[PDB]
């Protein structure tokens, strides 16, 4: 249950880690440019993960409630 | 009803045989017919989900079933195929062609080729790991586009093997496994051969003479 | 008179008959002749990695492809200006938290 | 007389073509495979040195910054991906949270 | 009742198993083994059938093939048989499907297409080349050979656009030549044919 000291820093890193990657001018010049995704095989936009964070800020919060295993 | 127990004891005895030579399983398929009155062309769509593997999936789709007993023949006059968003964008064009090219046998041809290559991508990362547990690390888990090369020792260079399947123009199934090259420039201070910059066009025919499993293991073993 | 027809096919061949001599029984036996030294090296690298999964041969074509290292570099313009600013990237503390819980998380659902 | 150099000739070189070409390729198919032996014993005999002489240089600096040259630039763009692409992967965890959603 | 119970599964599993048949070859269970039937298409366009029966047996034994012997069914049988018995059912769908890939190609190049070519269509049984002359009608003739020779895809692998009678000062030849042999190519027969006479 060690991620629920680290996923509470992930939304402030949330924060911390977008706009690090937005302060460097050349992170969001290469996506637009999406045959440059596909070779890398992942999203590289993150403006709109400003949510997606949230998206699993919330879903982790239901992983270890559980704690199925 | 003594035998009417034993004809779906029978045919179902049908369907797990079929999923397992196949790899391909089959659970909702409903039925629609219509007709058309102006020889005589009957139209039906009908929409199917099976499951490969892990890969799960739908399928819905129209025949334009054409009659006549001078020309018995059929066509298909529009697929449409939503899957799950993978990393792979070789699943965002495995619909965006096939809709051109309108074919399902070329689909699950591929797919049994596709979900094969992926399980050796899952069971040599799961061999060396298990052979090598010290040296690799898995970018992505035991389905990673990829496998690292280091050690909690140097770690500043390691050097990353790209496994990359993918399906060509044809719809057929190419994969291609090149090399990556991850070294801080105080190593190319010393290296006086130059090999480490002619290593992808080496890498790519370092698979050639050994094959994966030999010339990997030859990658690691000179590593260490 | 029709030895003019057949001037032709009397060389057509002798130009083949003694094509076949030098450059068939010739590659044959120069063939045994690199089989014996294709054998040995390899074994002088079978002493630097071992002999032997079944693991499938790749085409002529998978490796005719473009080495994808090569591919990256020439696919993004003015790299040099990324590196730069890319080593800040892996540096600052925020992603080694990022590394490893996506990878802490993914090590336990494989088993379960 | 057209005959036998027809039947002669014509068979001659329809049997003696295929022939050919099987030893054109067979020996030109392990003189690649001659020139492929030297150069991967050539990428070993160079990988395993480099290493172990960055391990004896890794050793005279605990803590250093490490410049990156030109060509480790591809691989720290793989290895970001997992920060860069964190959507797809933080999205791709929650649908493995609904593999055990049923539960 | 046990019987309105049963009745909810039999309809929907008869013809999910007959849907199988849709996904490519499907499968009937029968007394010395089962009987399979590789499916083939070409672009939605289907066309025949094949049945490849089979013993459950040690080492397996096909009892009938409804396959051609032209295809190499027996090369691709050695060395898939015995071994990955859901391969051997693969690869041959490579091969089926190629074949009926192709005939649907130049069968379709007869029944359209003819009035542009002067010389018939050269085929083998296994529609492994072909060969055959033709004229973009002014009067400008043409010559080609497609080659064939990877089996398991549907386009050639080597072309030839030699014309008879090529003039050197018109290299409209030259011209349309190579968008003969690259178009041949990357695009089916069929295909370019209703591409250049719009």
């Amino acid at each position: 249950d060690e991620f629920m000291m680290l996923l509470s820093k992930v939304e402030k890193l949330s924060e911390e880690i977008m706009e690090i990657m937005q302060n460097l001018s050349s992170i969001q010049a290469l996506e637009g440019s999406r045959e440059l995704e596909n070779l890398i095989g992942i999203s590289c936009a993150s403006h709109f993960l400003k949510r997606e964070m949230q998206k699993t800020k919330e879903l982790m919060t239901k992983v270890n409630k559980q704690k199925l295993f | 009803s003594k035998d009417l127990k034993n004809q779906l004891g029978h045919l179902e005895s049908e369907l797990s045989f079929l999923s397992t030579l196949t790899g391909i399983n089959i659970r909702n398929h409903s039925k629609q017919t219509e007709d058309l009155t102006s020889i005589r062309k009957v139209l039906q769509r009908h929409r199917l989900s099976g499951n490969c593997h892990m890969v799960t999936f739908q399928l819905e789709f129209q025949i334009l079933e054409i009659q006549n007993k001078e020309r018995l023949s059929s066509a298909v006059t529009d697929l449409n195929i939503i899957m799950e968003p993978t990393e792979c964008s070789e699943l965002s064009e495995f619909v965006s062609r096939a809709e051109e090219r309108k074919d399902l046998f070329m689909f699950f041809r591929s797919l049994h080729f596709f979900v094969e290559w992926f399980e050796y991508r899952k069971r040599t990362f799961k061999h060396l790991k298990e052979k090598y547990p010290d040296a690799v690390y898995l970018s992505e888990g035991p389905s990673s586009c990829s496998m690292g090369i280091r050690s909690a020792s140097r770690p500043g260079f390691e050097l990353v093997i790209v496994w990359r399947i993918q399906i060509d123009e044809d719809g057929k199934v190419f994969p291609k496994l090149d090399l990556l090259t991850k070294v801080p420039q105080r190593a190319l201070e010393l290296d006086k051969n130059r090999a480490i910059e002619t290593a992808p066009l080496s890498f790519r025919t370092l698979v050639g003479l050994l094959g994966i499993e030999a010339a990997l293991e030859s990658l690691i073993k000179s590593l260490c | 008179e029709g030895l003019a027809l057949l001037q032709e096919e009397i060389d057509k061949m002798v130009e083949t008959t003694e094509l076949m001599t030098g450059n068939i029984q010739s590659l044959k036996n120069k063939i045994q002749i690199l089989a014996s030294e294709v054998e040995e090296e390899e074994e002088r690298v079978k002493q630097m990695h071992q002999i032997n999964l079944s693991l499938p041969e790749l085409s002529q074509k998978t490796l005719k492809a473009p080495t994808l290292q090569k591919e990256i570099l020439a696919l993004i313009p003015n790299q040099n200006a990324l590196l730069k600013d890319l080593d800040i990237l892996h540096n600052s503390s925020q992603m080694k938290s990022m590394s490893t819980f996506i990878e802490e998380a993914y090590k336990k659902l494989d088993a379960s | 007389k057209k005959r036998q150099r027809m039947i002669e000739v014509q068979d001659e070189l329809l049997r003696l073509e295929p022939q050919l070409k099987q030893l054109q390729t067979k020996y030109d198919e392990l003189k690649e495979r001659k020139s492929s032996l030297r150069n991967a014993a050539y990428f070993l005999s160079n990988l395993k040195q480099l290493y172990q002489d960055y391990s004896d240089v890794q050793a005279q600096e605990p803590n250093v910054k490490e410049t990156y040259d030109s060509s480790s630039l591809p691989a720290l763009l793989f290895k970001a991906r997992t920060l860069l692409g964190a959507e797809s992967h933080l999205r791709n965890i929650n649908h493995q949270l609904e593999k055990l959603l049923d539960q | 009742n046990e019987q309105e119970a049963l009745e909810e599964k039999l309809e929907n599993v008869k013809a999910i198993l007959q849907a199988y048949h849709f996904t490519g070859l499907s499968g009937k269970l029968t007394s010395r083994g089962v009987c399979v039937c590789i499916s083939t298409a070409f672009e939605g366009n289907l066309l025949d059938s094949y049945f490849v029966d089979l013993v459950i047996q040690k080492p397996l034994r096909i009892h009938h093939h409804s396959v051609p012997v032209f295809i190499p069914l027996e090369e691709i049988a050695a060395k898939y048989l015995q071994t990955n018995i859901q391969h051997f059912l693969f690869s041959l769908c490579e091969y089926l499907n190629a074949y009926s890939g192709r005939k649907y190609q130049a069968d379709r190049l007869q029944s359209d297409f003819a009035a542009l070519l002067t010389g018939p269509l050269q085929r083998n049984p296994l529609c492994n080349l072909l060969s055959f002359t033709y004229k973009l009608d002014q009067s400008f003739p043409f010559c080609a050979r497609l080659l064939y020779k990877d089996l398991t895809a549907t386009l050639p692998t080597d072309v030839t656009v030699t014309c008879q009678g090529v003039e050197v000062l018109s290299t409209s030849w030259e011209e349309q030549r190579a968008s003969h042999e690259t178009l041949f190519c990357t695009k089916p027969l069929h295909q370019v044919f209703a591409s250049f006479t719009r």
